């Protein structure tokens, strides 16, 4: 009786790694919910257990409040104090209550509320101590398998879930089978799974490679980048500061071991192991492998890169689908356009005559001149009326007087197009038609009319995704203007 | 104490042609009987037209 | 509630005997015309006229009522809808045909990114599966 | 239905009230309206403007009657310390 309450906390103590205190306040709360069960009315009740004997007292619980809401479980703190004068506001006033009888249904709320004690603490600590599980490769057994998910058993009460998409295409699990996948995240959601796990995001990739090549587990090869298409093909990108170790060596290993192992997990999934470049060219053209790449061109302002190749190796370049293209700019970050070399030609022979084209109308300049400017690197009117003087001085035949001439030019010509796309829609289109949405500064209707959106007609026509890259333009505000636009046109 | 089961046609099952078959619901314990009486002895006769 | 009190049957009806006597008419000159006449027995906590009134209200508003599935279990993206439509309906919380056949066509052109020739589409497949907005 | 609907269509300044009531209405325990009795406090009006702590400071008043009058106010939508501008109306100063 007495001694059994002892000996139950320190059995549940010692096997569950818990707090005693902590299983004695949910045995407490339990107890108090078994006996506002017992009541026909709404009460508040406390309940205390010694901590030597294992008995306990139960009250008429009164939270002592500013304003009583609740007259059943709540006193003033005038009130409270008439009791005793040591009490606050936020403590309890008692009333000596029969205490329930511990029959197998308290008992039963007793045992249910120490399990979800345990999943709160025991199970709670076990996840914190596996802090390197939580983002590895965590091992679960398949207990269900749904249409939009399977439900993985991870032992010791540690449910995780695969959501279809988080699943490679081609896998088909049965309950019972073991399933590796990598913890991407874990919700401390009050209903459904907490743990969620991946076999299809680039972080599975990365983890079977630290697993599988000792030298990514031991720091001594980084993994800087992973682009993949889920049980198709994956690119990886490797880099070592040991200049002894060649990184794709060591990730391939002997006759390719260490790369199939990491394959067959993935279901076959072909991948490709590459060397990271701190050089963005040379690391596209690694990129790029098993396709040989024959000369590469960096817009930078555009933050894309057209890559050059043999009319052979085109194929091979783009691969089944574009999907060597779309791994090799998943990698690197750029927008990769591949071309044949006589392509690449006509293109910059294209952009080089709409260039001079551009500069002989609007800088009123000879064809001779605007080829000397388009041969130096100027490609837009916007280079020429902001770069640095001394760039263009630079340039034989150039004159502090003539680059300053070129500069107002250029300047004047950017302002005649300005006011001609103002003036196109802002000063007589978007000025009445797109103006009369309520809420559109001459601002914002200049910022729609450089899109291409000059009427109402036009905005009435737009999605929240068309307009959500506007500077100064909320979704909330876009589906206002795009409501108030449809209104008026298709509603007047 | 005047708020009833105020009914509806829930369906026309009009079977083939010139036939139709009309069910209403829900209607009090006892008038079914009379608007199915009422409908029934005004179509017969009041009803008008020409032959 | 205590145990003082006494419930008995309420027997709210105030009418005990209604008889109709319907009768040839001489009044008007033109004859085929009829009279109803009316005897009710009342208890006396109910007018006759007020009774009559009742009647024909109570009457006319019952002719008030005519005088003057598994597919729905299925989510949005087996409707083969183009990837604008079926991302707006998604931005909305639509995710089961069920949803969707609950808004009406006033209701979805209020949604972002919602043109006339997605609510087009949407209208199309749901018809081809004999479904219509507003069910 | 369209004939036989044609055929009928011959046929076809103290705060509140409740603030001029006594106190005792408030169906009280006998202990909570005496109580309030020895301190004039007559009617409900009366009742609505005093605060909980100057409640508490009555003779014989406890927590449990106070808890009382809470929740027999509350059931009539009534707080303890709502200010009545114009409390009491000259129809009640002259009994």
């Amino acid at each position: 009786m007495n001694k059994e309450i002892l000996a139950v906390v320190e059995a549940v103590s010692n096997e569950k790694a818990l707090p005693r205190e902590k299983i004695f306040e949910a045995l407490e709360s339990a107890l108090a919910t078994a006996t506002k069960k017992k009541y026909e009315q709404e009460i508040d009740v406390r309940v205390q257990i010694d901590r030597k004997s294992g008995d306990f007292d139960t009250f008429r619980r009164w939270l002592v409040v500013d304003e009583v809401t609740q007259p059943t479980k709540e006193i003033t703190l005038e009130a409270a104090r008439y009791e005793d004068e040591s009490l606050n506001l936020g403590d309890y006033v008692e009333d000596q209550i029969e205490s329930v009888t511990f029959d197998r249904i308290t008992t039963q709320t007793a045992k249910q509320v120490i399990v979800q004690k345990v999943r709160e603490a025991e199970r709670a600590m076990v996840v914190d101590q596996f802090r390197e599980h939580e983002g590895e490769i965590i091992t679960g057994v398949v207990k269900k398998v749904n249409r939009d998910n399977i439900s993985l058993d991870l032992g010791n009460n540690a449910e995780a879930v695969i959501l279809r998409e988080d699943m490679l295409p081609r896998e088909n699990f049965r309950p019972g089978d073991r399933v590796r996948g990598v913890l991407y995240s874990v919700r401390p959601e009050a209903r459904g799974a907490q743990l969620f796990v991946t076999r299809s995001k680039p972080e599975m990739l990365i983890e079977l490679f630290r697993i599988e090549v000792p030298e990514i587990g031991e720091e001594v090869i980084e993994i800087k980048a992973a682009a993949r298409d889920p049980g198709s093909r994956a690119k990886i990108a490797v880099k070592t500061n040991d200049k002894r170790i060649d990184p794709v060596g060591a990730c391939v290993g002997m006759r390719g071991a260490r790369v199939q192992a990491v394959s067959t997990e993935l279901g076959g999934e072909r991948i490709d192991i590459v060397l990271w470049d701190d050089n963005p060219a040379q690391f596209v053209i690694n990129a790029m492998a098993p396709a040989d790449v024959a000369s590469i061109v960096v817009d930078e302002d555009k933050h894309t890169m057209d890559i050059a190749v043999e009319a052979g190796n085109l194929a091979q370049a783009i691969g089944r689908n574009g999907q060597n293209v779309r791994l090799a700019s998943q990698l690197s970050g750029w927008e990769l356009n591949v071309m044949t070399v006589d392509d690449l030609q006509a293109k910059h022979q294209a952009e080089a005559h709409a260039a001079i084209d551009t500069f002989t109308k609007y800088l009123d300049i000879d064809e001779d001149f605007a080829t000397v400017l388009v041969e130096e690197g100027f490609s837009t009117l916007e280079e020429l009326a902001y770069v640095p003087m001394k760039e263009l001085l630079e340039i034989e035949g150039l004159d502090e007087p003539t680059v300053e001439a070129l500069r107002e030019r250029a300047k004047n010509a950017l302002a005649t197009i300005a006011q001609a796309q103002e003036e196109s829609l802002g000063d007589n289109k978007p000025a009445d038609d797109l103006l009369n949405l309520e809420g559109v500064d001459r601002d914002l209707a200049f910022k729609l009319a450089a899109r291409g959106v000059c009427t109402l007609e036009d905005l009435a026509e737009q999605g929240i995704d068309d307009l959500a890259d506007i500077e100064g333009l909320t979704d909330e505000k876009a589906g206002a203007l795009i409501m108030a636009a449809r209104n008026i046109c298709w509603f007047g | 104490v005047t708020e009833f089961l105020k009914p509806r046609l829930v369906d026309i099952e009009q079977v083939s042609s010139t036939h139709a078959k009309v069910t209403l619901e829900p209607l009090e314990r006892g008038f079914g009987h009379t608007l199915g009486n009422a409908l029934r002895r005004i179509l017969l006769s009041s009803m008008p037209g020409c032959a | 509630r205590p145990i003082g009190r006494l419930l008995v049957d309420a027997c709210y009806s105030p009418v005990e005997r209604i008889a109709y006597n319907v009768e040839a008419a001489r009044v008007e000159q033109r004859t085929d015309l009829d009279k109803l006449v009316i005897e009710m027995e009342t208890n006396g906590t109910i007018d006759p006229e007020e009774a009559i009134r009742r009647a024909a209200t109570i009457l006319a508003e019952q002719l008030e009522a005519f005088v003057d599935d598994p597919i729905l279990l299925r989510p949005v993206d087996d409707l083969e809808l183009t990837v604008r439509s079926a991302n707006c309906l998604k931005a909305e919380a639509i995710h089961y045909i069920g949803d969707l056949v609950q808004r009406t066509e006033v209701e979805l052109l209020k949604t972002p990114n919602l043109g006339k020739k997605s609510l087009t589409e949407i209208k199309d497949v749901l018809a081809s599966r004999g479904l219509s907005l507003g069910m | 239905a369209t004939i036989l609907a044609e055929q009928l269509e011959a046929f076809v300044p103290e705060f509140d009230p409740i603030l001029l009531r006594p106190v005792d209405d408030l169906e009280l325990t006998v202990r909570s309206a005496n109580c309030l009795k020895a301190e004039a406090i007559h009617y409900i009006g009366d009742l609505v403007q005093r605060t909980e702590v100057e409640l508490l400071k009555t003779p014989n008043l406890g927590k449990k009657s106070l808890t009382e009058i809470k929740d027999v106010l509350a059931s009539r939508g009534l707080s303890l310390g709502m200010r009545l501008e114009n409390w009491p109306p000259a129809s009640i100063a002259d009994e």
